[PDB]
């Protein structure tokens, strides 16, 4: 189990790690979060009390370094960064861990909620879609736009999430026009999955990550990637039968952590309609189904 | 964006556009079977691509052939409308090809924007326009070749006759939408007004009749008055 120290907490601010989050004050004598599971990537997030502007925040696996939280008062916020000297930061944190002054990772035995959200997600594969080479750890925020985004405007602080556009020449075989828009098959599984992923594993992977992205820090773009993938699977008719059964999985979990107050401006009404009613995978994503009837009947 | 009233001159300028109206590309009759159930025959149909500047119309005659075999026939109408709009694009020479195309029906957006991906700088657009179109099928000699055909095939005409020598392209295009309004809500009246006096004739290479400036203005009018009495007719007032 491993740990993320904070150097101090001079502003107020509500913390995030993963699905859980708790209120640090000014100069509240806060130095860290404990108990971090190892195994999985993790999210470090932040809103601050002044400004809920910019949630901002952290991606890392600490299995790369050991990575510890600061606050910066000329660039006003809490910066992540890793400290090279193993035996320091032991030092550092076994002396926080005495002091009691840290939050422990409040994971319930029973639950697989965040295993159930990351299961595809690597950070290897985090540290291409945000560009950052000298760190370990992404940074991403509320604001952030996507490379498809800056097609319809600073390069180095962009999602370079994989471009999907259902009326593209990628998308479209010349002489297969009606074909290839009607059925998005050789898309998802020709382009897609054995050109550009190479697996499907990758696929949910970037599907992954676009959603806690959209559903942590309100990044629209995200959001727009999230129901852009979800849709190419659904619009295609032949789809390996073990991708449908996960992605019902995936998508399962991921309405259940949705907060029921952001399902407006997070859930796309048109794609999901198609997808559950009218696409070719209507009637293969029966839990997704299931629990959208119960929570967001609405919606639909 | 989409055109409407407030656009409308722009139909006149000197940028090259095409108005595509696919309603008469798939035409069935409905009938009953000898079990008493009901089935569609398909008859030849049209895809009506007009020049509204110029008034050169490239009628591409669908013949019943193309539906054979296949499912899904009304949503496969849009995407071979589609097809056929954007082979006749690339037959063009680049200086020929129009800067924007105009569907009269929105269902043929998509259809048409996939298979024109090729050419990015052509706008495609809908209209709030509610053209009279589907009554191309109204005048004989369009008619005439569509039921004749044996064979896919493209035929051109200039759906102006020779108007544009006396008139602007505003003011023909106004006339022929009044001429086809009227066709389309009284198919018959419309044709009686248009041939009742006998020495006025069609030449061989028009599709309308050879009207002096002076009988145009009756005619117009007499058009207008079949179109307000239907109204009228159909509401009662
Ligand atoms: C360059 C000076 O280094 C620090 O101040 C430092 C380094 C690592 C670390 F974990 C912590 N801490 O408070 O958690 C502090």
């Amino acid at each position: 189990m491993n740990t993320v120290p904070f150097t101090s907490a001079p502003i107020e601010v509500t913390i995030g790690i993963d699905q859980y989050s708790f209120n640090v004050k000014e100069n509240q004598p806060f130095h860290g979060i404990k108990d971090i599971p190892i195994g999985h990537v993790h999210v470090i997030h932040f809103q601050h009390a002044d400004n809920s502007s910019m949630r901002y925040g952290y991606w890392f696996d600490c299995r790369m370094g050991n990575f510890y939280i600061q606050y910066d008062p000329k660039d006003g916020l809490y910066k992540m960064m890793e400290e090279r000297d193993g035996a320091k930061f032991e030092n550092i944190v076994h002396n926080f861990k005495e002091r009691q002054m840290m939050v422990s990772y409040p994971k319930i035995d029973e639950d697989d909620t965040w295993y159930n959200l990351t299961e595809f997600v690597q950070m290897d594969k985090i540290r291409k879609i945000v560009r950052k080479d000298e760190n370990q750890f992404s940074y991403v925020d509320s604001s952030m736009t996507t490379v498809q985004e800056n097609e319809l405007s600073d390069p180095a602080h962009s999602l370079n999430y994989t471009v999907i556009n259902f009326k593209s020449r990628e998308a479209i075989r010349p002489g297969h026009e009606m074909e290839d828009f009607l059925d998005k098959s050789y898309y998802l599984n020709t382009v897609m999955l054995q050109g550009i992923f190479k697996n499907s594993s990758n696929y949910f992977g970037e599907l992954q990550f676009a959603f806690l992205n959209a559903m942590f820090f309100g990044n629209y773009g995200s959001s727009l990637q999230w129901h852009a993938m979800i849709e190419l699977i659904c619009s295609s008719a032949t789809v390996p039968k073990h991708m449908l059964d996960k992605l019902d999985e995936i998508l399962y979990y991921q309405i259940k952590t949705l907060p029921e107050q952001y399902s407006d401006i997070l859930l796309n009404e048109r794609v999901w309609n198609i997808c559950l009613y009218s696409s070719f995978q209507k009637n293969s994503l029966h839990n997704t189904e299931k629990i959208m009837e119960n929570k967001y009947p609405e919606l639909l | 964006g989409a055109m409407n009233s407030s656009n409308y001159a722009e139909l006149f300028n000197n940028d090259i556009k095409l108005f595509v109206d696919d309603t008469n590309v798939y035409r069935v009759t409905v009938h009953k079977t000898f079990e008493g159930n009901v089935a569609t025959k398909a008859i030849n149909g049209c895809i009506f691509t007009l020049n509204p500047k110029t008034g050169h119309l490239f009628l591409k005659i669908i013949h019943t052939s193309v539906w054979a075999g296949q499912k899904r026939l009304s949503q496969l109408a849009k995407w071979k409308t589609a097809e056929e709009v954007s082979a006749l694009v690339r037959s063009l020479p680049k200086e020929e090809q129009p800067k924007q195309i105009i569907v009269t029906r929105k269902a043929m957006l998509d259809p048409l924007e996939v298979h024109m991906l090729d050419f990015p700088n052509i706008a495609i657009r809908p209209t709030e326009l509610r053209l009279p179109f589907s009554a191309a099928m109204s005048i004989d000699k369009l008619s005439d070749v569509v039921m004749k055909a044996t064979e896919p095939q493209m035929v051109l005409f200039n759906i102006y006759d020779d108007w544009l020598d006396r008139i602007s392209s505003y003011t023909a295009f106004s006339r022929l939408t009044l001429l086809l309004r009227a066709l389309k809500t009284n198919e018959e009246s419309a044709k009686m007004i248009l041939l009742s006096d006998p020495t006025i004739t069609i030449k061989s290479y028009h599709l309308w009749p050879s009207f002096t400036d002076e009988q145009w203005i009756t005619i117009e009018s007499q058009m207008r008055d079949l179109i307000l009495t239907e109204y009228g007719r159909k509401y009662n007032v």
